[PDB]
Protein backbone atom coordinates (compact mmCIF):
# COMPACT_ATOMS: atom_id res chain seq x y z
CA UNK A 1 0.00 0.00 0.00
CA UNK A 2 2.03 3.27 1.22
CA UNK A 3 5.11 3.71 0.38
CA UNK A 4 5.89 4.71 3.78
CA UNK A 5 4.35 1.45 4.71
CA UNK A 6 7.36 -0.47 2.00
CA UNK A 7 9.99 1.56 3.79
CA UNK A 8 9.39 0.82 7.18
CA UNK A 9 9.16 -3.01 6.50
CA UNK A 10 12.59 -2.58 4.74
CA UNK A 11 13.93 -0.10 7.18
CA UNK A 12 17.99 -0.90 7.31
CA UNK B 1 10.89 -4.02 26.17
CA UNK B 2 14.71 -3.21 25.61
CA UNK B 3 13.71 0.60 26.08
CA UNK B 4 12.95 0.41 29.60
CA UNK B 5 15.68 -1.38 30.42
CA UNK B 6 18.32 0.79 29.09
CA UNK B 7 20.71 3.16 31.39
CA UNK B 8 20.14 7.11 30.33
CA UNK B 9 23.93 7.26 29.25
CA UNK B 10 22.42 3.40 27.37
CA UNK B 11 19.90 5.84 25.59
CA UNK B 12 22.24 8.98 24.55
CA UNK B 13 24.28 6.07 23.08
CA UNK B 14 21.99 4.77 21.49
CA UNK B 15 20.15 8.41 19.86
CA UNK B 16 23.58 9.66 18.86
CA UNK B 17 24.62 6.59 16.98
CA UNK B 18 20.96 6.19 15.41
CA UNK B 19 21.79 9.82 14.21
CA UNK B 20 20.67 10.01 9.90
CA UNK B 21 23.91 11.45 7.58
CA UNK B 22 24.07 14.67 6.31
CA UNK B 23 22.66 14.86 3.02
CA UNK B 24 24.14 17.52 0.05
CA UNK B 25 22.21 18.87 -1.82
CA UNK B 26 22.56 18.94 -5.61
CA UNK B 27 22.95 22.34 -5.58
CA UNK B 28 24.77 24.17 -8.45
CA UNK B 29 26.48 27.26 -7.15
CA UNK B 30 26.74 28.84 -10.44
CA UNK B 31 23.29 29.55 -10.90
CA UNK B 32 21.07 31.91 -9.86
CA UNK B 33 17.65 30.78 -7.83
CA UNK B 34 14.54 30.79 -9.41
CA UNK B 35 11.33 30.06 -7.54
CA UNK B 36 11.37 26.73 -8.92
CA UNK B 37 14.77 26.01 -8.65
CA UNK B 38 14.39 26.57 -5.41
CA UNK B 39 11.61 24.93 -4.10
CA UNK B 40 13.00 21.58 -6.26
CA UNK B 41 16.17 21.62 -3.99
CA UNK B 42 14.40 21.97 -1.00
CA UNK B 43 11.93 19.29 -1.65
CA UNK B 44 14.53 16.89 -3.49
CA UNK B 45 16.05 17.26 0.02
CA UNK B 46 13.49 16.45 2.15
CA UNK B 47 12.45 13.53 0.01
CA UNK B 48 15.85 11.88 0.52
CA UNK B 49 15.93 12.75 4.53
CA UNK B 50 12.81 11.00 5.26
CA UNK B 51 13.55 8.22 3.43
CA UNK B 52 17.09 8.04 6.06
CA UNK B 53 14.46 9.61 8.89
CA UNK B 54 12.50 6.12 8.11
CA UNK B 55 16.44 6.39 12.59
CA UNK B 56 13.00 5.80 13.59
CA UNK B 57 13.40 2.44 13.48
CA UNK B 58 16.62 3.24 16.00
CA UNK B 59 14.40 4.87 18.42
CA UNK B 60 14.11 2.64 21.46
CA UNK B 61 10.55 1.59 22.00
CA UNK B 62 9.16 2.59 17.87
CA UNK B 63 10.47 -0.83 16.71
CA UNK B 64 8.11 -2.19 19.58
CA UNK B 65 5.09 -0.47 17.62
CA UNK B 66 2.15 -1.65 15.18
CA UNK B 67 3.64 -1.16 11.46
CA UNK B 68 0.08 0.75 11.84
CA UNK B 69 1.37 2.78 14.47
CA UNK B 70 4.81 3.38 12.87
CA UNK B 71 2.75 4.86 9.85
CA UNK B 72 0.70 7.01 12.41
CA UNK B 73 3.46 8.53 13.86
CA UNK B 74 6.19 9.39 11.36
CA UNK B 75 3.05 10.80 9.10
CA UNK B 76 2.24 12.81 11.81
CA UNK B 77 5.53 14.17 12.99
CA UNK B 78 7.78 14.07 10.14
CA UNK B 79 7.99 17.77 8.95
CA UNK B 80 8.77 18.70 12.93
CA UNK B 81 11.44 16.66 12.62
CA UNK B 82 13.12 17.79 9.51
CA UNK B 83 12.66 21.13 10.68
CA UNK B 84 14.30 20.43 14.10
CA UNK B 85 16.87 18.49 12.32
CA UNK B 86 17.93 21.71 9.96
CA UNK B 87 17.37 24.30 12.80
CA UNK B 88 19.83 22.36 14.73
CA UNK B 89 22.74 22.38 12.24
CA UNK B 90 22.29 25.95 11.24
CA UNK B 91 22.74 26.83 15.44
CA UNK B 92 26.30 27.97 14.61
CA UNK B 93 24.93 29.75 11.63
CA UNK B 94 23.32 32.59 12.89
CA UNK B 95 21.24 34.28 9.86
CA UNK B 96 21.30 31.32 7.96
CA UNK B 97 19.39 28.29 6.76
CA UNK B 98 22.14 24.86 6.91
CA UNK B 99 19.87 22.84 4.98
CA UNK B 100 22.90 21.20 3.47
CA UNK B 101 26.74 21.55 3.69
CA UNK B 102 26.79 22.75 0.19
CA UNK B 103 23.04 24.57 0.44
CA UNK B 104 23.37 27.18 3.02
CA UNK B 105 20.49 30.14 2.74
CA UNK B 106 20.38 33.72 4.41
CA UNK B 107 17.25 34.77 5.38
CA UNK B 108 16.71 37.07 2.04
CA UNK B 109 16.52 33.91 -0.48
CA UNK B 110 13.81 32.82 1.58
CA UNK B 111 11.98 35.31 -1.04
CA UNK B 112 12.92 33.53 -3.95
CA UNK B 113 9.87 31.63 -2.86
CA UNK B 114 6.39 33.03 -2.80
CA UNK B 115 5.86 32.83 1.38
CA UNK B 116 8.49 30.94 2.35
CA UNK B 117 10.38 33.87 4.13
CA UNK B 118 7.74 33.44 6.66
CA UNK B 119 9.07 30.25 7.33
CA UNK B 120 12.62 30.96 7.09
CA UNK B 121 11.89 33.59 9.60
CA UNK B 122 10.31 31.12 12.17
CA UNK B 123 13.10 28.09 11.60
CA UNK B 124 15.58 31.05 12.06
CA UNK B 125 14.14 32.50 15.35
CA UNK B 126 14.37 28.47 16.74
CA UNK B 127 17.59 28.43 15.88
CA UNK B 128 18.89 31.66 17.55
CA UNK B 129 17.05 30.23 20.83
CA UNK B 130 18.80 27.21 20.33
CA UNK B 131 21.84 29.16 20.38
CA UNK B 132 20.94 31.21 23.13
CA UNK B 133 20.46 28.31 25.22
CA UNK B 134 23.53 26.54 23.95
CA UNK B 135 22.08 23.36 23.18
CA UNK B 136 23.74 20.09 23.28
CA UNK B 137 24.03 17.55 20.66
CA UNK B 138 22.74 15.41 23.59
CA UNK B 139 19.82 17.38 24.01
CA UNK B 140 19.06 17.53 20.52
CA UNK B 141 18.72 13.74 20.08
CA UNK B 142 16.73 13.24 22.84
CA UNK B 143 13.90 16.55 21.46
CA UNK B 144 13.71 14.67 18.38
CA UNK B 145 12.93 11.24 19.40
CA UNK B 146 10.02 12.98 21.82
CA UNK B 147 8.63 14.62 18.46
CA UNK B 148 8.18 11.47 16.92
CA UNK B 149 6.63 9.74 20.20
CA UNK B 150 4.61 12.49 21.00
CA UNK B 151 3.00 14.24 17.89
CA UNK B 152 0.70 11.73 17.05
CA UNK B 153 0.47 9.82 20.25
CA UNK B 154 -3.10 11.35 21.28
CA UNK B 155 -4.02 10.20 17.37
CA UNK B 156 -4.86 7.31 18.32
CA UNK B 157 -8.26 -2.77 22.77
CA UNK B 158 -4.92 -0.92 22.10
CA UNK B 159 -4.50 1.02 25.02
CA UNK B 160 -1.50 -0.99 26.31
CA UNK B 161 0.61 0.69 23.17
CA UNK B 162 -0.25 3.96 24.09
CA UNK B 163 1.35 3.50 27.44
CA UNK B 164 4.24 2.13 26.38
CA UNK B 165 4.84 5.09 24.61
CA UNK B 166 4.15 7.22 27.52
CA UNK B 167 6.78 5.25 29.68
CA UNK B 168 9.06 5.30 26.99
CA UNK B 169 8.28 9.38 26.70
CA UNK B 170 9.40 9.32 30.74
CA UNK B 171 12.49 7.64 30.31
CA UNK B 172 13.44 10.47 27.82
CA UNK B 173 12.50 12.93 29.89
CA UNK B 174 15.04 10.98 32.88
CA UNK B 175 17.76 11.12 30.16
CA UNK B 176 17.53 14.55 29.46
CA UNK B 177 17.11 15.44 33.55
CA UNK B 178 20.90 12.89 33.46
CA UNK B 179 22.49 15.39 31.21
CA UNK B 180 21.68 18.17 33.12
CA UNK B 181 22.51 16.73 36.24
CA UNK B 182 26.09 15.47 34.56
CA UNK B 183 26.05 19.52 33.06
CA UNK B 184 26.21 21.11 36.93
CA UNK B 185 22.91 22.45 36.96
CA UNK B 186 21.20 22.78 40.38
CA UNK B 187 17.71 20.61 40.79
CA UNK B 188 15.85 24.39 39.50
CA UNK B 189 17.88 24.92 36.83
CA UNK B 190 17.40 21.49 35.39
CA UNK B 191 13.13 21.80 36.05
CA UNK B 192 13.55 25.18 34.56
CA UNK B 193 15.84 23.75 30.97
CA UNK B 194 13.42 21.14 30.74
CA UNK B 195 10.50 22.74 30.70
CA UNK B 196 12.70 25.44 28.19
CA UNK B 197 13.18 22.79 25.70
CA UNK B 198 10.01 21.05 25.64
CA UNK B 199 8.23 24.46 24.79
CA UNK B 200 9.99 25.18 22.02
CA UNK B 201 8.51 21.78 20.94
CA UNK B 202 5.19 23.80 20.79
CA UNK B 203 6.82 26.45 18.17
CA UNK B 204 8.27 23.37 16.03
CA UNK B 205 4.48 22.20 15.99
CA UNK B 206 3.60 25.81 14.44
CA UNK B 207 6.45 25.94 11.81
CA UNK B 208 5.02 22.04 10.36
CA UNK B 209 1.76 23.20 10.67
CA UNK B 210 2.43 26.12 8.79
CA UNK B 211 5.22 24.55 6.29
CA UNK B 212 2.68 22.01 5.47
CA UNK B 213 0.63 24.46 4.57
CA UNK B 214 2.74 26.35 2.27
CA UNK B 215 4.04 23.23 0.90
CA UNK B 216 0.63 21.87 -0.02
CA UNK B 217 0.08 25.37 -1.94
CA UNK B 218 3.27 24.97 -4.03
CA UNK B 219 1.73 21.54 -4.74
CA UNK B 220 -1.72 22.67 -5.97
CA UNK B 221 0.04 25.24 -7.99
CA UNK B 222 1.98 23.00 -9.92
CA UNK B 223 5.32 24.98 -9.28
CA UNK B 224 6.98 21.63 -8.73
CA UNK B 225 7.19 18.06 -8.82
CA UNK B 226 6.72 16.19 -5.88
CA UNK B 227 7.45 12.97 -4.74
CA UNK B 228 5.24 10.31 -4.54
CA UNK B 229 6.50 9.76 -0.72
CA UNK B 230 6.64 13.49 -0.52
CA UNK B 231 2.91 13.49 -1.63
CA UNK B 232 1.70 10.70 0.02
CA UNK B 233 3.02 12.24 3.57
CA UNK B 234 1.32 15.43 2.63
CA UNK B 235 -2.18 13.61 2.02
CA UNK B 236 -1.95 12.14 5.79
CA UNK B 237 -2.45 15.85 6.75
CA UNK B 238 -5.05 16.55 4.62
CA UNK C 1 9.32 43.58 38.36
CA UNK C 2 6.72 42.80 40.90
CA UNK C 3 6.00 38.89 39.28
CA UNK C 4 9.61 38.30 39.69
CA UNK C 5 9.42 38.67 43.63
CA UNK C 6 6.24 36.55 43.45
CA UNK C 7 6.37 33.73 46.09
CA UNK C 8 4.64 30.52 44.39
CA UNK C 9 1.70 30.19 46.49
CA UNK C 10 1.68 33.88 45.62
CA UNK C 11 1.70 32.90 41.83
CA UNK C 12 -0.95 29.96 42.23
CA UNK C 13 -3.33 32.71 44.13
CA UNK C 14 -3.29 35.12 41.27
CA UNK C 15 -3.68 33.01 38.76
CA UNK C 16 -6.60 31.18 40.52
CA UNK C 17 -8.16 34.78 41.34
CA UNK C 18 -7.46 35.79 37.92
CA UNK C 19 -9.82 32.88 36.50
CA UNK C 20 -12.85 34.10 34.12
CA UNK C 21 -15.95 33.04 34.37
CA UNK C 22 -17.80 30.32 32.69
CA UNK C 23 -20.53 31.97 30.28
CA UNK C 24 -23.18 30.63 28.68
CA UNK C 25 -24.16 30.25 24.92
CA UNK C 26 -27.33 31.47 22.88
CA UNK C 27 -27.96 27.99 22.21
CA UNK C 28 -31.92 28.02 21.48
CA UNK C 29 -33.49 24.74 22.00
CA UNK C 30 -36.58 25.27 20.09
CA UNK C 31 -34.83 24.97 16.84
CA UNK C 32 -32.28 22.06 14.92
CA UNK C 33 -28.83 22.85 14.23
CA UNK C 34 -27.39 24.21 11.24
CA UNK C 35 -24.01 24.29 9.82
CA UNK C 36 -24.38 27.98 10.23
CA UNK C 37 -26.41 28.54 13.57
CA UNK C 38 -24.19 26.26 15.23
CA UNK C 39 -21.06 28.14 13.86
CA UNK C 40 -23.16 30.97 15.23
CA UNK C 41 -23.15 29.65 18.35
CA UNK C 42 -19.79 28.88 18.37
CA UNK C 43 -18.27 32.31 17.56
CA UNK C 44 -20.65 33.88 19.42
CA UNK C 45 -19.24 32.45 22.87
CA UNK C 46 -15.49 32.58 21.57
CA UNK C 47 -16.10 36.56 21.44
CA UNK C 48 -18.17 36.74 24.59
CA UNK C 49 -14.93 34.85 25.92
CA UNK C 50 -12.35 36.43 24.23
CA UNK C 51 -13.15 40.09 25.98
CA UNK C 52 -13.02 38.20 29.60
CA UNK C 53 -9.61 36.62 28.43
CA UNK C 54 -8.02 40.19 27.56
CA UNK C 55 -8.70 40.83 31.42
CA UNK C 56 -7.54 38.10 32.44
CA UNK C 57 -4.36 38.44 30.40
CA UNK C 58 -3.90 42.33 32.27
CA UNK C 59 -3.83 39.97 35.74
CA UNK C 60 -1.08 37.48 34.54
CA UNK C 61 2.23 38.43 36.54
CA UNK C 62 4.83 39.91 34.20
CA UNK C 63 2.03 40.34 31.00
CA UNK C 64 1.30 44.02 31.90
CA UNK C 65 5.08 45.28 32.02
CA UNK C 66 5.24 45.00 27.98
CA UNK C 67 4.56 47.20 25.82
CA UNK C 68 0.79 47.27 23.69
CA UNK C 69 2.29 46.11 20.85
CA UNK C 70 3.48 42.85 22.70
CA UNK C 71 0.42 41.90 24.27
CA UNK C 72 -1.57 42.39 21.35
CA UNK C 73 1.22 39.79 19.41
CA UNK C 74 1.14 37.35 22.66
CA UNK C 75 -2.74 37.43 22.68
CA UNK C 76 -3.23 37.41 18.54
CA UNK C 77 -0.94 34.66 18.26
CA UNK C 78 -2.17 32.46 21.60
CA UNK C 79 -6.03 33.42 21.65
CA UNK C 80 -7.47 30.53 20.39
CA UNK C 81 -5.42 28.27 22.32
CA UNK C 82 -6.11 29.55 25.56
CA UNK C 83 -9.89 28.98 24.24
CA UNK C 84 -9.40 25.42 23.50
CA UNK C 85 -7.22 24.49 26.95
CA UNK C 86 -10.37 26.12 28.79
CA UNK C 87 -12.62 24.11 27.01
CA UNK C 88 -10.84 20.91 27.40
CA UNK C 89 -10.39 21.93 31.06
CA UNK C 90 -14.10 21.99 31.80
CA UNK C 91 -14.88 19.07 29.62
CA UNK C 92 -12.55 16.81 31.85
CA UNK C 93 -15.86 15.51 33.56
CA UNK C 94 -17.82 14.90 30.50
CA UNK C 95 -16.69 12.26 29.24
CA UNK C 96 -17.13 12.27 25.27
CA UNK C 97 -18.42 15.97 25.06
CA UNK C 98 -16.89 19.26 24.91
CA UNK C 99 -18.69 21.27 27.62
CA UNK C 100 -18.49 24.80 25.27
CA UNK C 101 -20.64 26.27 27.98
CA UNK C 102 -23.02 24.84 30.67
CA UNK C 103 -25.98 24.55 28.41
CA UNK C 104 -24.01 23.86 25.37
CA UNK C 105 -22.53 20.24 25.68
CA UNK C 106 -21.71 18.62 22.59
CA UNK C 107 -20.97 14.84 21.41
CA UNK C 108 -19.14 14.67 18.10
CA UNK C 109 -21.78 13.44 16.30
CA UNK C 110 -23.31 17.15 16.82
CA UNK C 111 -19.95 17.92 15.76
CA UNK C 112 -20.37 16.88 12.04
CA UNK C 113 -23.77 19.26 11.93
CA UNK C 114 -20.20 21.63 10.59
CA UNK C 115 -18.21 20.70 7.82
CA UNK C 116 -14.70 19.41 8.81
CA UNK C 117 -15.51 20.54 12.45
CA UNK C 118 -15.87 16.66 13.78
CA UNK C 119 -12.17 16.24 13.15
CA UNK C 120 -11.37 19.37 15.29
CA UNK C 121 -14.07 17.91 18.20
CA UNK C 122 -12.07 14.48 18.03
CA UNK C 123 -8.82 16.14 18.79
CA UNK C 124 -10.36 18.44 21.52
CA UNK C 125 -12.13 15.08 23.10
CA UNK C 126 -8.84 12.86 23.00
CA UNK C 127 -7.07 15.74 24.92
CA UNK C 128 -9.80 16.09 27.03
CA UNK C 129 -9.62 12.30 27.86
CA UNK C 130 -5.65 13.06 28.57
CA UNK C 131 -6.23 15.66 31.05
CA UNK C 132 -8.71 12.92 32.78
CA UNK C 133 -5.96 10.00 32.71
CA UNK C 134 -3.17 12.81 34.61
CA UNK C 135 -5.88 14.19 36.71
CA UNK C 136 -4.55 17.51 35.97
CA UNK C 137 -5.42 20.13 38.77
CA UNK C 138 -7.10 23.53 38.48
CA UNK C 139 -3.42 24.85 39.99
CA UNK C 140 -1.65 23.14 37.22
CA UNK C 141 -4.03 23.98 34.48
CA UNK C 142 -3.96 27.95 35.56
CA UNK C 143 0.19 27.76 34.97
CA UNK C 144 -0.26 25.81 32.07
CA UNK C 145 -2.85 28.50 30.46
CA UNK C 146 -0.16 31.56 31.25
CA UNK C 147 2.54 29.44 29.63
CA UNK C 148 0.63 29.62 26.69
CA UNK C 149 0.01 33.34 26.37
CA UNK C 150 3.66 33.57 27.09
CA UNK C 151 5.03 31.59 25.38
CA UNK C 152 3.02 30.75 21.80
CA UNK C 153 4.18 34.25 20.31
CA UNK C 154 7.35 34.89 22.33
CA UNK C 155 9.87 33.64 19.21
CA UNK C 156 8.31 35.20 16.15
CA UNK C 157 9.03 38.47 18.54
CA UNK C 158 15.53 43.58 27.65
CA UNK C 159 11.79 42.28 27.56
CA UNK C 160 12.35 39.22 25.94
CA UNK C 161 14.29 38.17 28.60
CA UNK C 162 11.80 39.22 31.10
CA UNK C 163 9.00 37.29 29.54
CA UNK C 164 11.97 34.28 29.84
CA UNK C 165 12.28 34.91 33.58
CA UNK C 166 8.78 34.79 34.02
CA UNK C 167 8.31 31.64 32.23
CA UNK C 168 10.94 30.52 34.76
CA UNK C 169 8.87 31.27 37.57
CA UNK C 170 5.79 29.24 36.26
CA UNK C 171 8.00 26.42 36.19
CA UNK C 172 9.14 26.87 39.20
CA UNK C 173 5.24 27.09 40.50
CA UNK C 174 4.41 23.90 38.72
CA UNK C 175 7.27 21.94 40.52
CA UNK C 176 5.97 23.52 43.70
CA UNK C 177 2.72 22.68 43.22
CA UNK C 178 3.68 19.16 42.59
CA UNK C 179 5.87 18.30 45.38
CA UNK C 180 3.56 19.87 47.63
CA UNK C 181 0.75 17.14 45.93
CA UNK C 182 3.44 14.38 47.32
CA UNK C 183 5.53 13.83 43.73
CA UNK C 184 8.78 11.91 44.23
CA UNK C 185 11.56 14.06 42.91
CA UNK C 186 11.60 12.00 39.64
CA UNK C 187 7.70 12.18 39.28
CA UNK C 188 8.32 16.04 39.90
CA UNK C 189 9.96 16.50 36.17
CA UNK C 190 8.35 13.16 34.84
CA UNK C 191 5.21 15.08 35.35
CA UNK C 192 6.31 18.37 34.40
CA UNK C 193 7.24 16.97 30.40
CA UNK C 194 3.80 15.10 30.33
CA UNK C 195 1.88 18.59 31.05
CA UNK C 196 4.27 20.60 28.65
CA UNK C 197 4.06 18.01 25.73
CA UNK C 198 0.33 18.40 25.93
CA UNK C 199 0.87 22.30 24.67
CA UNK C 200 2.40 21.20 21.64
CA UNK C 201 -0.93 19.42 20.82
CA UNK C 202 -3.09 22.58 21.58
CA UNK C 203 -0.49 24.39 19.15
CA UNK C 204 -1.61 21.58 16.84
CA UNK C 205 -5.57 22.07 17.53
CA UNK C 206 -5.14 25.98 17.50
CA UNK C 207 -3.62 26.22 13.75
CA UNK C 208 -6.28 23.55 12.68
CA UNK C 209 -9.02 25.51 14.27
CA UNK C 210 -7.58 28.67 13.14
CA UNK C 211 -7.60 27.09 9.15
CA UNK C 212 -11.08 25.82 10.18
CA UNK C 213 -12.65 29.21 11.47
CA UNK C 214 -10.73 30.58 8.32
CA UNK C 215 -12.59 28.37 5.92
CA UNK C 216 -16.07 29.15 6.97
CA UNK C 217 -15.40 33.05 6.94
CA UNK C 218 -14.21 32.70 2.93
CA UNK C 219 -17.72 30.80 2.34
CA UNK C 220 -19.96 33.44 4.32
CA UNK C 221 -20.84 30.78 6.62
CA UNK C 222 -20.88 32.68 9.94
CA UNK C 223 -20.91 37.07 10.25
CA UNK C 224 -17.09 37.01 12.51
CA UNK C 225 -17.57 40.18 15.23
CA UNK C 226 -14.87 43.04 14.01
CA UNK C 227 -12.82 41.57 16.82
CA UNK C 228 -12.48 37.84 16.16
CA UNK C 229 -12.08 38.61 12.52
CA UNK C 230 -9.04 40.80 13.56
CA UNK C 231 -7.72 37.91 15.76
CA UNK C 232 -8.30 35.33 13.00
CA UNK C 233 -6.79 38.08 10.27
CA UNK C 234 -3.66 37.94 12.25
CA UNK C 235 -2.33 34.83 11.76
CA UNK C 236 -2.61 35.35 7.88
CA UNK D 1 -7.39 47.60 16.04
CA UNK D 2 -9.79 46.68 18.86
CA UNK D 3 -7.79 44.43 20.49
CA UNK D 4 -4.93 47.44 21.10
CA UNK D 5 -7.88 49.50 22.34
CA UNK D 6 -9.45 46.98 24.88
CA UNK D 7 -5.75 46.21 26.37
CA UNK D 8 -6.21 49.93 27.70
CA UNK D 9 -9.87 50.22 29.06
C1 LIG E 1 10.16 23.57 0.97
C2 LIG E 1 9.71 23.94 2.41
C3 LIG E 1 10.88 24.67 3.11
C4 LIG E 1 11.71 23.83 4.09
C5 LIG E 1 11.68 22.35 3.70
C6 LIG E 1 12.73 21.54 4.45
C7 LIG E 1 13.53 20.69 3.78
C8 LIG E 1 14.46 19.96 4.41
C9 LIG E 1 14.65 20.06 5.74
O1 LIG E 1 15.61 19.32 6.36
C10 LIG E 1 13.86 20.91 6.41
C11 LIG E 1 12.92 21.64 5.78
C12 LIG E 1 10.26 21.81 3.85
C13 LIG E 1 9.19 22.69 3.16
C14 LIG E 1 8.22 23.25 4.23
C15 LIG E 1 7.76 24.63 3.71
C16 LIG E 1 8.43 24.78 2.34
O2 LIG E 1 7.58 24.36 1.30
C1 LIG F 1 -16.00 27.36 15.73
C2 LIG F 1 -14.68 26.57 15.96
C3 LIG F 1 -14.97 25.45 16.98
C4 LIG F 1 -14.35 25.63 18.37
C5 LIG F 1 -14.43 27.11 18.76
C6 LIG F 1 -14.28 27.35 20.26
C7 LIG F 1 -15.12 28.22 20.84
C8 LIG F 1 -15.07 28.49 22.15
C9 LIG F 1 -14.18 27.88 22.95
O1 LIG F 1 -14.17 28.19 24.27
C10 LIG F 1 -13.33 27.00 22.38
C11 LIG F 1 -13.38 26.74 21.06
C12 LIG F 1 -13.49 27.94 17.87
C13 LIG F 1 -13.55 27.55 16.38
C14 LIG F 1 -12.25 26.82 15.97
C15 LIG F 1 -12.64 25.86 14.82
C16 LIG F 1 -14.14 26.05 14.62
O2 LIG F 1 -14.41 26.92 13.55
Amino acid sequence: HKILHRLLQDSS
Amino acid sequence: SLALSLTADQMVSALLDAEPPILYSEYDPTRPFSEASMMGLLTNLADRELVHMIWAKRVPGFVDLTLHDQVHLLECAWLEILMIGLVWRSMEHPGKLLFAPNLLLDRNQGKCVEGMVEIFDMLLATSSRFRMMNLQGEEFVCLKSIILLNSGVYTFKSLEEKDHIHRVLDKITDTLIHLMAKAGLTLQQQHQRLAQLLLILSHIRHMSNKGMEHLYSMKCKNVVPLSDLLLEMLDAHR
